[PDB]
């Protein structure tokens, strides 16, 4: 099997940031 | 939308509790993950991670059924609906539980516990 993923990103609504893990 | 899963997901919730190493980053009061044209909405969400490798995590979240919505981009509305909801980059299965309902374009996978072979 062949992994292509992505950078997953944690938004807060909040703050409304976006912290990419 | 073109490719969703080839965008990157986004998790929008309301309370961001990191913890200090990675391992779990905690997703609570009312979660909703969107990746392209896909919306799941939840109301706790935990991705755990060992620290290190970024893009693999697991997406698991529960509490307020998780809804499969997308939007017709196709023509053809997308619905599903679980109590449990599981998605990850490199384990392509949706593992639902709980009236588990869920169908792409006409149909996918439904039931309750969401077990393969």
């Amino acid at each position: 099997g062949s992994k292509k993923p992505v950078p997953i990103i944690y938004c807060n609504r909040r703050t409304g940031k976006c912290q990419r893990m | 939308v073109t490719g969703d899963t080839d965008q990157p997901i986004h998790i929008e919730s309301d309370q961001q509790s990191l913890d200090m190493q990675g391992n779990v980053v905690t997703f609570t009061g009312n979660v909703i993950v969107t990746q392209g044209t896909i919306k799941i909405n939840a109301d706790k969400v935990v991705v755990t991670r060992p620290g290190g490798e970024q893009g693999k995590e697991v997406i698991d979240g529960y509490g307020k059924p998780a809804t499969f919505y997308q939007m017709q981009d196709n023509g053809k509305p997308v619905e599903g609906h679980a109590s449990q909801m599981h998605y990850e980059l490199a384990k392509d299965f949706v593992v639902l539980t709980g009236n588990a309902y869920l169908q792409q374009v006409d149909s996918n996978i439904k039931g309750d516990k969401i077990t393969y072979l």
